[PDB]
């Protein structure tokens, strides 16, 4: 189906403990494929997925040089942002950026993304038109004016419609046996007595990729949204993800409950029930 | 493939 | 500031005596500095790896800490997390059913 490339940048100041740390990670869908960390003994863009290792030295040199330039620019930005908010030099602050592109099954651009946050609060974002910005406050308006003067949006549009989509298509082909393989969830229902009166039914989904999934409990065919405990989808460490959904049911009523599972790896959506 | 980010905030 | 969510679980379904991986997934937190220990019977496991720092659409950070164990009937495993939002470290025990 559809696919995405994303880069995630985090810069963190730490007054009295050196210059701000800069970390960058790159993802295709739910698969990390590169990392950079300015605190590494020899900072350099490093592979994190087997299909990126075939890129030659020119690739790693370029990506490392971009990361080191970004490290310096983000240190400058953190100094500027401290001033825009009249903040003390004594505090630690965070600047985050996430950008990239979404493509459809035919490889055509669906849309581009470029968004930034300061201390966890949305700061400035490129609009979907890839030509204008939305600034959160009067500080972000300073950044917007600087980027408008330098025609930053036109550079981002060129990148997102060009290199971003071209390289995403390249990665998708080089990694097609994993990036273009949906692994369906392995599913089962467990039963956990609580008391004489109630038991927990827990619907499990294990070993699936990508992370996108829908797990729902129905009682007599009605969704139990408010009554379902749904844990956050979590990584297993082997590419795949795990999730479960639980409902508390009166003893003897277990067969009125059904678990419903949707995932792109499944040939058809699943309906499960407790099978004692 | 990353973008080169040269304009500070 | 946002305090971390914590899940402790195994990579593969737990079978006593059989080698596996113990995971502690911390998520939803801000700022990014966080201390995570994996514990075996209250003692810190020394060889614990972790994922590269990334974050979610709402800007909150997440990390996976993991190590090999072999689960048993009697050994107790846990994850101990400290963060600026926590007065004191939070311990979450590994429950095979969770």
């Amino acid at each position: 189906g559809s696919h995405s490339m994303r880069y995630f940048y985090t810069a963190m100041s730490r007054p009295g403990r050196g210059e701000p740390r800069f970390i960058a990670v790159g993802y295709v869908d739910d698969t990390q494929f590169v990392r950079f960390d300015s605190d590494a003994a020899s900072p350099r863009m490093a592979p994190r997925a087997p299909w990126i290792e075939q890129e030659g030295p020119e690739y790693w040199d370029r990506e490392t040089q971009i990361s080191k330039t970004n490290t310096q620019t983000y240190r400058e930005s953190l100094r500027n942002l401290r001033g825009y908010y009249n903040q003390s030099e004594a505090g630690s602050h965070t600047l985050q950026r996430m950008y990239g592109c979404d493509v459809g099954p035919d490889g055509r651009l669906l849309r581009g993304h470029d968004q930034s946050a300061y201390d966890g609060k949305d700061y400035i974002a490129l609009n979907e038109d890839l030509s204008s910005w939305t600034a959160a406050d009067t500080a972000a308006q300073i950044t917007q004016r600087k980027w408008e003067a330098a025609r930053e949006a036109e550079q981002w549009r060129a990148y997102l419609e060009g290199l971003c989509v071209e390289w995403l298509r390249r990665y998708l082909e080089n990694g097609k046996e994993t990036l273009q393989r949906a692994d369906p969830p392995k599913t089962h229902v467990t039963h956990h007595p609580i008391s004489d009166h109630e038991a927990t039914l827990r619907c499990w989904a294990l070993g699936f990729y990508p992370a996108e999934i829908t797990l729902t409990w129905q009682r007599d065919g009605e969704d139990q949204t408010q009554d379902t405990e749904l844990v956050e989808t979590r990584p297993a460490g082997d590419r795949t993800f795990q999730k479960w959904a639980a409902v508390v049911v009166p003893s003897g009523e277990e067969q009125r409950y059904t678990c419903h599972v949707q995932h792109e790896g499944l040939p058809k959506p699943l309906t499960l029930r407790w099978e004692p | 493939n990353q973008k080169l980010i040269a304009n500070a905030f | 500031q946002r305090t971390p969510k914590i899940q402790v679980y195994s990579r593969h379904p737990a079978e006593n005596g059989k080698s596996n991986f113990l995971n502690c997934y911390v998520s939803g937190f801000h700022p990014s500095d966080i201390e995570v220990d994996l514990l075996k019977n209250g003692e810190r496991i020394e060889k614990v790896e972790h994922s590269d720092l990334s974050f979610s659409k709402d800007w909150s950070f997440y990390l996976l800490y993991y190590t090999e164990f072999t689960p048993t009937e009697k050994d107790e495993y846990a994850c101990r997390v400290n963060h600026v939002t926590l007065s004191q470290p939070k311990i979450v025990k590994w429950d095979r059913d969770m």
